[PDB]
Order: C-alpha cells, then structure tokens, then sequence
C-alpha cells in the first residue's frame, strides 16, 4: 500500500510535466501566429514609408489626413505637427485645407492654421500629421504609423478571417 | 458570411486633466465625451493605463483608472479617447491562457489572436430565450450532490469566511463537477498569491489547463481592476459557452473583494451610499455579473457560475452576501463552527440552498428518493441542532428518546456524511445510499418527511 | 516652487503647483516639511505632510522634489532606528543636541562619513549586469557580514568600470553601467519608492517554519518563514511582547521592527535590551541589535507618517530579502496605520465607508500584506529570501469585529487571536486556542516529517484535548461537575495542566524566555504521554481520584518541565525529558 | 516506479515535432496571403473618411 | 550663559482684525486675514469688552477659522476685533510656578501676581526622540500593596487610574501623591483638573495643604463652571509645566490628570461641533492621537535626571473597559490601576481590582536588585490564584459551595484573606514593598508547595 501511495504522487508529477510541455508547445504555435502577423504589419510599414516617398501620390494623402483630423477637432484654429519633408507641401496646400474644412464642416473655414516648428521624428513617424488645438492641448495623432497601429489593434478579426479562414470551433455569430 | 470591417478612427489626445481625486481622473475640455468609454492615460513616465468614463458633464469626463492613479500629474498626462467601450479580444485560443486583471496575458505568451471583440458589459439575455437548467451536475461533494444540487446553468456561490477552505471546496467541485468536459473560466479578484498558486496547481494536476482560462487579479494588482476582471471573465465564458457551444464553469473568487473595489470607487465619486458605505447600485452591479450564467435556447452550451464569496464577519446579513443570495439561485454555506469541529467540507447544509434542486433532483434524472431523502435529512439535522441546544442548556437526561436518536444522527451526519476529505468522489447514488444508512437509525414510523411508497421501497 | 493655500490638520492644500504628481514628495513650508500629494484639484494639490503642521502660514513655499517617497536602501541600515520617513534618530539627536525631533530636519537616511570595506563580486568590466544582480559586498558588522550590494531594480546595462576592493563611503562611486550609450554611476546605496514592491524573480511557497520561541505559537499555530501573520487583541493582551520575543529569538536572519502608534517606551526598551541579548547564529555570540533595525513612529508623532513608517519598514525588509536573507517584518500596529488613514481621510472629506475607515483600507492592507512572501531574488547569482510580516492588529474596544481586524483576517494566513480574559490573570501568551488558526500546518508537514515526525500528530492530539475540555468546561459551568465520567475528568485535568504549564509561557523568565522547537516537541510528548497513560490506567479500572493522589508527583514533574533551561543544550534537555517519560510510565504502572 | 517516472518527463522531442507542422502551415498561409492582407491594410490606411461627428 | 533671553527683546506689532465673515457654533470665521498661521492664538475682543482667547484651526486663502475657548456666545460681526498674536498658545513657565494655583487657561487664580516667566513654551510641545528617551526602570513605593506588589510603578511610567463615577479614585490618587517614593533611596506634583466639581478640587487642594505638598504643586483647576473648550488646553498646560520642571529643572514630577473622561467628553464636543469623523461612540477619530499627545509626554530622557510620571484619573461611563475612553487610554498609557465598584460595594479600600490592572513597566524595575528576587514570581502566582479564586466563587454561586473541590476551597479561602487583608489598606497607611511581599508570601503559604506552579523552584525553595 505504501508503494502504491508513492506511485500516485509520482504519477501526478508526470501529468504536470506533460501539461507544462504541452502548454509550452501550445504557446509556441500561438507565438508563431503573432510572429507571422508581425510580418504582415512590418511589411505594411515598409510600403507605408514607400507611399510617403511618392511625392505625387502623397499630395491627396495629406489632403485627407489633415482635413479628417481637423474635422474631429472642430476648432477654428489649429497647429499642425509634421515631418520637415512635408512642411513645404503643407504650406502649398494650406488654402485647400481651409476650403475643404469649411466645406465639410457647417462652420466657416478655420481662421488660422500654422505648422509647428517642432517636427516629427524622422525614424518613428514616416508620414501624416499630428494636428493640435490652438493651445497645443488637444491633439490627434493622424500619422501613418499611428493609423496603422490603430488598424492593427482594431481590425484583427477580419485579418484572422482572411488569413486562417473561419473558426471551426465557433458556431454562432 | 462573417462581416468584419477595416476602419481607422483617429483618437483625440486630451492633455487637459483637471483633477486626479483618488482613483478618478477628471478631464476638463473633452469634445463630446462618451459614457463608458475606454481612455488611455499616457503617464509622464511613459507607461499607459487604461481608464473608463463613469460620468460626463458638458465638458468634463470623470475617468476611473484601472491601474491606479499613482504617478499621475496634470502638466504631462495625456488622455487618449478610444471612442468605444472596453472590448476584450475573445478567441477559442484563450483556453490554456493566464491573463491579468485587465485582460493582458501574463503566461509569457503572445497577445490573443482576436476572433471577435465583445463588449464587456454584455447584454441582458432574453428571458424568453433562456432554458430552465434541469441537468444536475454530479459534484463529488456529498453535501452538495445531496441536499443542495447544482445544475448546468446555475449561479450558486460559496458563502465562506476568512480562513475557511472555500478555495479547497471550489477546487474540489472543479476537479469533479461532471454530469449525473467542463471548461473553466477562473476569475481572481484580489486573492492572494497562495490562493492563485493553489488554483493553478490544482488545475495543472487535474489537467484543466488544456481547457481553462485564468484572469488573475492578485492582491498586489491594482484594486480598481477588480471591477473589470469579473466582466472580462464572464464575457469570455459567454463567448465560449454560446458562440462556441462549450460547457463553461465560471469560478469567481473574492466577490467580496470586488464589492470592496466598488465601494472604493463609489466613495471616491462621493455618491449617496447604501448599507455599510456600499454603492446603492451594488445590487444592480452584482446582478449584472451573476445573471450572465445559464442555458440559452438553441445554443448547446451553458455557464455554471460558482462565485466564491467570503462573508466579511461570517455574517450573512452583510450587504454583499445578502444581495448575492438574493440575486443568485442558491448558496453553499461554509461554517466556521464546522471548520472548528474539523469537518471538511464544512458545508453547513441548513443555510445552504439550491433553488434548482427541485427540478434537478426528480425521478429519471436521479433516483426517485432524492427529494424525500434530502427533506428528511434536513428535518432531522434541524432536530439534531435543536436537541444539541437543549442538551447544552437543560440537562441531558431530560432529552427524550427522539432527542437522543437525533443527537446520534447529528453526530454521524456531521462526522461521517458531511466529512468527505478531498479526492473522495462520492457519486450521487452512493451518497444517497449513505444518507439512507443514516436514516435507517430511525424507525420507519418516525420518518415523516419520507413518502410511504419511497419508505417501503428503500428502507 | 508653489505656495500654501490651506492648512487644516495634517493635510495642506497647496496652490500654484501645476505639474505635481500623485504621491510625489514635496517640501511644504519654510522648514521643508516632508509631504506627499494625495489629490490634485487643478493647480491645487492636497498634501499629507509627514511632520507637525503648527506654524504653517498661507503663502509658504512648497518645493516639488519630483520623486515619490523613496527609502534609501544600502549598507548601514542594520543597526539603526528610523523616524518613519527614514530619518536616523541618532543623527537627529547628535545634530540637534535636543531630546526632541525638530521640524524639518534633513539628515541623510544613511551615515555618509562611515567607510565600508568593499569586496567586488564575480562581475567585472564588460559583464552584462541586470537589475538586482550582486556586483559586490560590504562588511557591515560581525553578525550581518557581507552586506551584498545590489544593482538597483530597473537598472540594467554593461559594466564599464567597477571599483576595486578597499574602503568606500556611500557617496563614493562604486560602479559605472553603460546602457544604450548613456553611462550610469552607481554608489553603495540606492533609493526605491516605498509604494512599489521591490521586484523578485519568482515567489515560492514558504515551507520552513518561523520558530517564534513561544510554545503555543510554535506548536499549535505555527508560522512559516515568508507568510503574513495577524495578532489581534486588546491592550495588555501581549501583542508587543510576542512581537519582541519573535524578533529576539526567531530563526530569521534580520528583523525589521516597525512601530506605528506604539509607545516611545517600547522603542526605548528595545534599544536598551537588544544589545544585551546575544544570538548563537553565524557561529559566534553577537548582539541581537546587530541584525535588527527599528522604524520608530510613535503615537504622538505626526499622524500621516504612520503609513510612511509601514512602507519604509516593508521596503527595508524587501531589500534584505532581495539580499537573500530570511527577514521578518514586525509591524507593531496595522490598526494604528489604519487609524492614521482614517484621520487623513476624515480631514480630506472622503466617504467614511465602515466605521470611518476609508474605503481603500482593505486594498492597502491587502497590498502591504502581499508584499511579504518567500521569493527568489531578482538577479544572478541565484539566492532565495523571505519576508514574514507579523503585524499586531489593535481592535477598538477589544472586539475582533473591527474593519481593520476583519480585513487583516481576510488577507493573512496565520491568526494568533488574543483573549483579554487570559490577558488578565497573567496567562501570557493569552492566545485564544478556540478562534486562532494557522493555515501553514498543512505545508509544514514536510519539515515536521523531516525533523520531528510526531510533531503534527501531537499537536492535533493536544488541539482535540483542548476542544474537548472547552466543551466540558462549558457544560460544567452551568450543570456542575458531579456527573462527569472518569475520561472527562482526565481530559479536564490534563487540559488545565496544559494551560497552566505548557501553553502559558513567562517570556521574562530565564527558563521560559525562549522555548526552542525541540523543547516544545519534547514537552508536548510529555504532556500527551501523561494524558494517554492516565486514560489507559483509568480504563484498566483505576479510580481517577486515587490515581491522581498516587501520581501527584508525576503530575508535578510534568508541570515543572518548563523550568528546564534550554541553555543546557538539546542533548542535556532531551536527556532529562527521556527520563521524565520513563519515570512517568513507571509511576503509572506501579500505581495501577 | 522511479525508473518509469523518469522516462515520462524526458519526452519532449515528440511534442516539439508535433507543433513543427503547425508552424510550417502558418508560414505557408502567411507567405500565400501576405500580398492580399497587406494590400487591403494599405487600402484602409491610405483611404480615410472625412467624417464630422454626428452631434 | 542663556541666549534665549536676547530673543525676548523684540516688539512685534500684531494686526487687529475687525473682519468676521461669520460665527457658527464654537467656531468664528475671519476674512481678509493677512497670512494666517495654523495654531496662532488670537484674542477676540467682544463688544462688551470681555476678551476671549481663540486659536485658528483651518486657514484657507485669506480666511481663518478660530475656535474660542470661552464659547462664541455674545460674538458680533460688526464690533468684535481679533488680534493675531502670530504664535501658537504659549504658557509662561517659570520655576516659581511650584506652589501656585492657576486656571484652565493658565491664568493665575491664586490671587497672586502673574508668573515671572523664565521661558515661553508652546503648550503642544514636541515628541520626545525615542533614542533620547530612557526606559524607566526605577520602582516607586506607592505604599499601596496592590500598586506596589502587583502593579509596581516605575519612575517614568504613565499608569492611569480607571474608576467609575462614584468610586474613590481621588482618595487613592491623593494617597499615591503623599506616599510616592523610590523603593531604594521628593516628587514635584503637577495637578491638572479638567471638569471636576468644586468639592473634588477643594478636596485635592486641602489634601495637598494638609500633607505639605502644596509647596511643590502647581494646580491647574478647570472646574465644571469653566468653559468646555479649554479642557483641551488644560492638560497641555500641565504637561508643558511638567516637561519644563523635569527636563530643564531636574525635578521628578508627578502629573495628575483627573477626569480625563471629562477631557475626552470636551474633545468629543469639539469634534461634533465640526464635521469630524465620529470614530466609536461619537468620539473623534483623532482621539487616539490627542490622548497620545497628552500621555506620551511622560518618561525619562537621556542626559537629564528629571522624570515625569502620569497618573491620569478616568471615569468609565458604565464601568466598562470596552468604552472608547478607557480602551484608548489603556492602549496609549503603560498600564492602568482599575478601581473596582464591586470591591467598593463589598467594603474594600483601596477597591483596586488587580485583574484588569496592569503595569507594563513592572518587567523592568522588578527583579533581584531593584526589589526582592521573588517579586515577579510572587505577583504572577498571586494573579493566577486570585483569578482561580474568582472562578471558584462564580462556580460556588452557580452550583453551591459543596460541589467545589479542595483546590477551589483553597482558592476561596485565599481570595477571602487576599481581598480582606492584602488589598484592604488604611487610607493613611503605607506598606513597604518588602512587607507587602511578606504578606503575599503568607497568602501563598495558605496553598501547599506543590500547587505553586508559577514560582520558579529555586525561589520556592528559598522563600517558602
Ligand atoms: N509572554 C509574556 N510573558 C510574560 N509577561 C508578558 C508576556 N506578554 C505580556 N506580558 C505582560 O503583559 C504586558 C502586556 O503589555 P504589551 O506590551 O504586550 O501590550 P499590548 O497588547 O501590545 O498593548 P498595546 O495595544 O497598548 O500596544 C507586558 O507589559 C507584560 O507585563
Ligand atoms: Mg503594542
């Protein structure tokens, strides 16, 4: 009887040993999915930086990326933080930005929009602008990197459906 | 075809903070604040803490910070409004994962590959779409399997106190809670590392990590996340049980600690308090948590909540146990007196109750004598307690023959029937046979609660 | 630099302080009083100053230090006494030449003039050092030798230069660590915020017992090295004496004795007596004071500083735990910490919750008690420490229904309840054996089977004897003892003997100041063998009255076994006890 | 019993090889649908909506 | 020599505020105040010309909240002028105070001159450095057998006296004052009256005069007629006087704080006047801190031979230890001397119940060099056997005297001869600690040698 009791304790350790290896291998597959997913987003960042390089194609990008952010602020004055590369482009498109904001919003076009002297980091921000309130208090990070981060955070289920198909376990919804 | 949408919504970074009273951060110049909306407080240090909006004025938006307000300033703290309520990324891969109180994994694994984002608060399940739980869970515990039966879809807490083996009893039920396998969603709200390690070891030894999800909000973790943990665990359980058709056994622990978190938030908000300072809406919050368990029409899954509630001063009249017993479908009462006597499990059967026992302990589901035996055992145990009081007060010789027989019944009921020890695994039929062995002490004439047909058949 | 706007009690709402952080340390007033920010209502920022508020004028400057309340860990802590905010009372007295504590004294938390022998560790130039790794050790005193110098947590990088062996002060550079091209200079000491627990690699399930030295605590309700402990009881029950005896005679490597709301005379007694006592650890007789530091924040000291005292003490314990030592914090009154919290909350205006104690009291107590536990230190080389928090709760009115007591019972694992009925009549330790419980009896079975295999069985037998005698006394007190059986009389007599001789321990008597684990086990064996022999002899047919008359000598020998001085040693004391059982067995066979 | 117990815990290469197929399948699916998923993510990021708050 | 005098020669004009934003309860709120302090004492001049004295308690921006000691009755917004002294309350302290009778607010009611102050000391004081505080280990032969054998009092102990309303606590406390002396070879008593009646105050004055201690007493009489707010500052004045006379004059001081229940009632009234927390039984949550500020000012300090011993006299409402006042007082102080209504009704003087009584400074100051080597063992055995006797008496009442055993009968006899001969003592009879120990040894000699399990066997052999 004593030997049988000792074997029971050893057997319970074998289950823990098998479970620990099973869980470790199970998280290996899950970490492979995240690593594969990170390749999707890292490749997207490379093309997002590539699209910013195309000066002609980036002109309508910064048209929307500024007016869309200004329409959320709904402030008559704004401060635009942007890369030093895009400062001239914004200075050229400022009138179009004012007209588009005044058209999309029922209010009059914003009184004064000024490009902040402090420019975005070249390594981190690869495009877009970070507009702000007149007092530089309420700001919207509308950069391409921030937009991609928001998308990668809040669009995961559709990426799952595209890549790994539907969920076999799921039955409703 | 499943419809999921790609969309990018910019989020305003509000630098304006005008109050960090307690665990509440008060903003000043929010544009169209949204009630019950997740915000991210980027601290001056750099770390971000999640927050939830509890009240909005014309321009203010009071935010409760889950990770606490320690280190929050006004000049360099920016609050980023996500524009949507909290949506935990749910997936069938959550089984085997250990999450924090805020849903962030702590098992040294990747972020959960979301299959869908579900609102934490959920929605009230349609009463017409519910199914009355009739399948009886044959928990190994004799004091439960008999005399207070648990069904698939029941919300039956464990009313315990400080030092009582509520963790051991719940872990025993989880080990052996088969029908007459169960996925487990374990929510830890402010329990100590001893209890968390016990449960984790308990699951690993029994092999439950293949099909369990843990939300460990330890005592070291911030106290406000005790509000968010049970909702996260129960929406994960709802996802599994309904959208996946699993049989989830949700085990909340320290619901008293959750209510203490509510009181801490309610006191900070300076709201009008209820009994013992608890919020006047604590009944509604506890009901929202508890009523997320049950069977649903069409779906082949169920949720069986067993929230481990520790009564603060072993008093069932406390607001937390009172409202929990009023909301839930019963209670398992762990007795300090029985624990002192050395009885395990120290389940005091008299205060314990199972409202679904009546439908789950009929003929066909179990033996035809379950209800009669349970009622007779209850009556004789009450008579035994009264006889013990009479022996304590008046002289023992004054006790009648029935009183002496009932004292003997109490002795053998507590010391042989209730006393079970871990790993015992008494089947319902074996427990009923042992209960009959207990009831065979009395002559068949004395057994009033037993119907004559059952008495003739089984005595 | 802000300004003071409102001073009402120990809280100071200081205006013109936009940018102050929560719990950020400030300097309120011209005397630079130490305070912590609680609320920030706009530019206003309510501060709980840790000093006396008398004399603060509206308009006094308030400096913003920028860092939270930070204890100053490092060499020199071990034999000192602190003021709650880690101000050395000896340094304050020497600098002020006054028996009082002046308001705003800014003496360094650690002596800077003292030169410490430094011995570099296995690390050298170029080795990648991580947070919590030991890059050297210093000789602090004869008892606590090699006070290992730890790299601060959250500090990491490659070692650029290390100081060679020699003598160094705390301000002198000891190490230079390069992280991402930025050099960081490290000294012998390092600061740490008291609010945040010091990180550990992984906590472990505590298994080695904390030998308190008291018979009942060590046998009936044992405590492990690394587990929270609660000692409720009214005034005069024995909580302070139990705490002091545990600090004097425990198997812990270091003691962090924290007194919040305790009298200054208890602190004076500890300072006077601890150097006199000696310990047999480390292979030599060294004073107890060489491995115990005191965080003294008495009851007449500022109210808000009790929380700072608790947190400073627990952080010192966590530091000596990260050093791999077996430390045991002794908070003298968690109830007084809670009363300080209640006073601050009432002055602020928060909702009273229960009894007036703030609604966050339970969470704060849970976090503080969760700081404790056996753990593996953060960095290499691998070493394991533990913090045992044995805090004496002081219920209001002598009732265990107080909110502080309820929260402490909910969070802790060991509950040494004290009954004032036994506190009177000089029955110390006045432990209530009916309500007290210890949840480490299950885990301690490994140690018991390894060293004293019969210890758990004997403890269970004594517990059931005590329970049976409690029931018998309850029935007798109302129905007399004219109907008890012989077995009942034996149980009552043996349990009265246990209460009078074994359970009660005179901690101030030489024989019973410290009953070690082996002596306690042997005396449990003696008492249980006496009870078993009496039961067997009476069951054989001997009348209990005649048996007691014949075996009064054996009963006296058993009851006087406490007088065996443990200083004789394990071999001598156990030799006498083996003869005690043999004589008792003979005197129960000859009589029968 | 001790000899049998030791053999049980040594078994990890089989478990490692079992998941090795899953990693290959994940890598294949990623290499197959990277173009499509990255292109649709790019379309979503590049094409915003100038939408004013409803209120 | 003494450089503190030079700071005295400095006139400082004080603002006279006619601005009163409003008065509510015992608090008067001032407005437009120029840089208020937090405890500065202010002198309100009422329209009738009488000058109340108050101290600010909360100071917002240009606003101060004064509570006056003599009540707010008669205060008008238009005519009252407040003068801001600019410093907290400071009693004028001199060595000539020994022998004087002052009032609740420190004013001399002795019909003599104002005290020729040697130094102005803040009444609140400062906490004594625990490093600078010596552990009191010198017994005091109070004469009373109970307080000298079972509750021995050290030189710096702050052991109070717990009693009910009608008990003779004043008679016992006066006995201690006239008999206080070291066991191994005069105390300067400082008496503070807080809300006591005229009969009690006159009894204390006449007893001091009769025993000749009045030449070494500075009485602070604050009768029931006196305003109920200055019961707060009266013990502060007494303890400041004692702190001076001990730590700067090298005098061993007895501090008697009678009717601390009345002081705590005044504290509760002040707390309930504001919106403060109610603690337990209505008493403020900071009552522990205030009582600590009072009590913890006793003790001996390093380098200074002066010592202060506190004998506060409480009044338990229902003779209950569980009441907040006795509970917190026993938590803070270093013991208690419990005066028993049951013993008083039985006819014992002093009616001290030793079981609730405790002396924490007995462990030290009881030993083989300070007292006789058998003192601790004798006291422990006496408590054990007296409690056993009380339990046996209860069992006698429950199940008749016949059911008791030989041990219970011996316990009853010991209790009878202990309460009747040992605790009982003449009001003017003092017993040396050695004589009291001899009587205790006789009481133990009632018992057989075997049953004495609290006596170390060497002591039992040597002293039986
Ligand atoms: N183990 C013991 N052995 C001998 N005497 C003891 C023991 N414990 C307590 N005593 C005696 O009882 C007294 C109780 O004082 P103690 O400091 O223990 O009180 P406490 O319960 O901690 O009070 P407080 O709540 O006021 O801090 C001691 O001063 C001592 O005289
Ligand atoms: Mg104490």
């Amino acid at each position: 009887g004593n030997f049988k009791s000792k074997l029971k304790k050893a057997m319970l350790s074998q289950q823990i040993t098998k479970s620990t290896i099973a869980n470790k291998m199970r998280l290996k597959v899950l970490s492979a999915r995240e690593q594969s997913l990170d390749g999707i987003f890292e490749e997207t960042k490379e093309k997002l930086s590539g699209i910013a390089n195309n000066r002609d194609e980036y002109k309508p990008i910064l048209q929307s990326l500024i007016v869309e952010a200004l329409l959320k602020l709904l402030e008559p004055k704004a401060i635009v933080k942007a890369l030093e590369r895009d400062v001239d482009l914004i200075e050229s498109m400022k009138d179009d930005i004012m007209r588009e904001y005044g058209e999309k919003a029922q209010r009059a076009p914003l009184e004064e929009i000024v490009i902040s002297n402090d420019y975005l980091n070249k390594d981190l921000v690869s495009g877009g602008v970070v507009v702000s309130n007149a007092s530089d208090k309420i700001e919207i990070n509308n950069t391409l990197e921030e937009r991609l981060k928001l998308l990668s955070e809040e669009a995961l289920p559709a990426i799952r459906l595209e890549l790994y198909g539907p969920s076999k376990t799921r039955k409703f919804f | 075809a499943v419809e999921q949408g790609f969309n990018v919504k910019p989020r305003l970074n509000y630098n304006t903070v005008s109050g960090v009273n307690g665990p509440l951060v008060i903003l000043e110049k929010v544009k169209f604040p949204r009630y019950n909306e997740i915000v991210n407080l980027t601290l001056p240090d750099g770390t971000v803490r999640q927050g939830q909006v509890l009240e909005i004025r014309g321009d203010r938006a009071i935010v409760q910070v889950f990770e606490g307000t320690s280190g929050i300033d006004v000049k360099k703290t920016t609050v980023e409004f996500t524009g949507e309520s909290l949506r935990i990324p749910v997936s069938e891969d959550m089984l085997g994962r250990i999450f924090d109180g805020s849903g962030r994994p702590i098992d040294n694994g990747p972020k959960v590959f979301a299959e869908d984002y579900l609102d934490i608060n959920g929605s009230p399940i349609n009463p017409y779409a519910r199914i009355y739980p009739e399948e009886m869970i044959s928990t190994g515990v004799s004091a439960i399997d008999t005399m207070n039966s648990i069904a698939r879809g029941q919300k039956i807490p464990i009313f315990s106190a400080s030092g009582l083996p509520h963790n051991e009893i719940a872990a025993q039920i989880c080990r052996q809670a088969g029908l007459v396998n169960f996925s487990i969603v374990f929510a830890a709200m402010g329990v100590n590392l001893e209890t968390a390690r016990f449960f984790k070891q308990d699951f690993e030894e029994n092999g439950s990590l293949e099909r369990t999800s843990l939300f460990l909000n330890l005592a070291n973790d911030p106290t406000i996340e005790r509000i968010i943990t049970p909702r996260l665990a129960l929406t994960t359980a709802e996802y599994l049980a309904y959208q996946t058709e699993r049989h989830v056994l949700t085990i909340l622990t320290d619901m008293s600690s959750y209510a203490d978190a509510l009181r801490e938030v309610s006191a900070a908000r300076e709201e009008v308090p209820g009994r013992r300072g608890y919020p006047g809406y604590m009944y509604t919050d506890l009901s929202t948590i508890y009523e997320r368990a049950g069977r649903v029409e069409g779906r082949n899954g169920s949720i069986t909540q067993i929230p481990i509630l520790t009564m603060p001063n072993d008093d069932i009249t406390h607001p937390i146990p009172d409202l929990t017993g009023y909301i839930t479908e019963g209670q398992i009462f762990v007795d300090r007196q029985l624990h002192n006597k050395g009885i395990y499990p120290p389940i005091n059967v008299l205060p314990s109750l199972s409202r679904l026992m009546k439908s789950a302990i009929g003929e066909g589901m179990t033996r035809k004598d379950h209800g009669d035996v349970s009622n007779q055992l209850y009556a004789k145990y009450a008579i035994g307690k009264d006889a013990a009081a009479m022996k304590a007060v008046v002289g023992e010789e004054a006790l009648s023959i029935e009183d002496k027989l009932s004292l003997e019944f109490l002795e053998k009921f507590e010391k042989t029937f209730i006393t079970q020890g871990a790993y015992e695994d008494r089947t319902v039929f074996e427990s009923l046979d042992q209960a009959w062995s207990l009831l065979r002490i009395y002559p068949k004439e004395m057994l009033n609660r037993i119907s004559p047909k059952i008495l003739d058949e089984f005595y | 630099y802000g300004a003071i706007y409102s001073v009402s009690g120990p809280v100071v709402i200081a205006e013109n302080m936009i940018g102050c952080a929560m719990y950020e340390l400030v300097k309120v007033g011209h005397d630079n009083l130490v305070g912590e920010v609680i609320r920030i209502d706009g530019d206003k920022a309510t501060i709980q100053v840790y000093e006396e508020t008398a004399g603060l004028t509206v308009g006094d400057p308030v400096l913003r230090t920028g860092k939270p309340l930070s204890v100053e860990l490092g060499p020199g802590l071990m034999e000192t006494i602190y003021d709650g905010i880690q101000r050395p009372l000896k340094a304050i007295k020497e600098e002020s030449q006054s028996i009082y504590i002046p308001r705003g004294i800014d003496t360094p938390a650690l002596d800077r003039t003292i030169k410490w022998q430094f011995t570099p560790g296995k690390f050298q130039v170029g080795d990648h050092i991580s947070g919590g790794d030991i890059y050297g050790s210093v000789f602090e005193n004869s008892l606590i030798s090699s006070h290992k110098i730890l790299l601060p947590p959250r500090s990491r990088g490659t070692i650029t230069w290390i100081a060679p062996a020699g003598e160094y002060t705390l301000d002198e550079k000891i190490l230079e660590v390069e992280f991402d091209g930025k050099k960081s200079d490290f000294t012998l000491y390092h600061t740490w915020p008291v609010r945040v627990p010091r990180p550990v690699t992984e906590k472990l399930s505590a298994d080695y017992p904390l030998l308190t030295g008291q018979r009942v605590l060590d046998a009936l309700f044992p405590c492990v090295q690394g587990g929270t402990t609660c000692i409720p009881g009214a005034f005069g029950c024995g909580k302070t004496v139990i705490s002091q005896s545990l600090s004097k005679y425990s198997n812990s490597d270091a003691i962090i004795y924290v007194g919040c709301g305790e009298r200054g005379n208890e602190m004076a007694e500890v300072l006077m007596e601890f150097p006199e006592l000696y310990t047999e650890m480390s292979g030599t007789k060294e004073p107890i004071m060489k491995r115990t530091t005191l965080v003294a924040n008495t009851s007449n000291m500022p109210v808000a500083a009790r929380e700072a005292s608790i947190y400073t003490g627990i952080t010192l314990a966590e530091y000596f735990r990260d050093q791999g030592k077996n430390v045991s914090m002794i908070a003298d009154s968690s109830s007084r910490w809670a009363e300080a919290l209640r006073e601050i909350s009432g002055r602020l205006g928060e909702m009273p919750a229960d009894q007036g104690f703030p609604a966050y009291l339970g969470a704060k107590l849970a976090s503080f008690y969760e700081r404790a536990g056996k753990a593996v230190a953060l960095g290499s080389p691998d070493r394991t420490g533990s913090v045992s928090i044995v805090a004496a709760v002081s219920p209001a009115g002598g009732d265990f229904s107080d909110p502080v007591t309820t929260a402490t019972l909910g969070i802790t694992q060991v509950f040494w309840g004290l009954d004032k009925k036994l506190a009177q009549r000089k029955h110390f330790p006045s432990i209530n054996t009916s309500v007290s419980y210890s949840k480490y009896t299950n885990v301690l079975n490994k140690f018991y089977d390894s060293n004293y295999p019969e210890f758990p069985v004997l403890r269970d037998r004594m517990k059931e004897i005590l329970s049976n005698a409690e029931e018998l006394e309850q029935v007798v007190q109302l129905v007399g003892k004219s109907a008890l059986s012989d077995s009942d009389k034996i149980t009552l007599d043996v349990a009265t003997l246990i209460k009078e001789d074994f359970l009660q321990q005179n901690g101030y008597s030489t024989y019973d100041a410290f009953c070690p684990i082996w002596k306690t086990f042997d005396m449990m064996r003696a008492f249980i063998s006496y009870h078993d022999e009496a039961q067997k002899a009476v069951a054989n047919g001997a009348n209990w009255s005649k048996l007691a008359d014949s075996t009064g000598d054996v009963k006296h020998a058993v009851s006087s076994s406490k007088f065996f001085e443990p200083s004789r040693g394990e071999k001598e004391v156990h030799g006498e006890f083996e003869k005690l059982l043999s004589t008792m067995q003979e005197r129960f066979a000859e009589s029968t | 019993e001790q000899k049998n117990a030791g053999g049980v815990g040594e078994l990890e290469k089989k478990a490692e090889a079992g998941v090795q197929g899953e990693l290959a399948e994940i890598k294949k699916i990623a290499e197959k649908k990277k173009d499509d998923v990255v292109k649709i993510l790019i379309e979503t990021v590049i094409k915003p909506s100038a939408e004013v708050h409803i209120n």
